[PDB]
């Protein structure tokens, strides 16, 4: 009972990984997005008075 | 004669001070006091100065 008790407490245990995981893989989409951003923001050729960066 | 370089005149600073990137003046002496930073690189640092001087 012990042992069949333990191995559904650790599928629990790996859901609730898996539910953390998930939500990190979208952390790392926006970060990619939000350096894309800075590396074109950087630039230039970009205005400060015409409002271009604080878009 | 000094009629039509005097004409010829006020058309070169017009050059100069009604040129124009995205709002910017470039050959007034606007970029000549610190320079345009071009990033040509995925990483912080990798850019490139450059200087136009008064036309």
């Amino acid at each position: 009972s012990g042992l069949n008790m333990a191995s559904k407490n650790s599928s629990d245990a790996i859901s609730l990984i898996q539910t953390a995981e998930g939500g990190l893989n979208e952390t790392h989409a926006i970060l990619q997005r939000m350096r894309e951003l800075a590396v074109q923001s950087r630039n230039d050729t970009n205005d400060e008075a015409t409002n271009d960066r604080s878009n | 004669l000094n009629d039509e370089l005097k004409q010829l005149q006020e058309e070169i600073t017009r050059i100069s001070s009604q040129m124009e990137f995205n709002n910017k003046k470039l050959l007034d002496g606007s970029q000549s006091t610190n320079g345009l930073t071009f990033q040509i690189g995925a990483n912080a640092g990798q850019t490139i100065t450059m200087k136009i001087s008064t036309m």
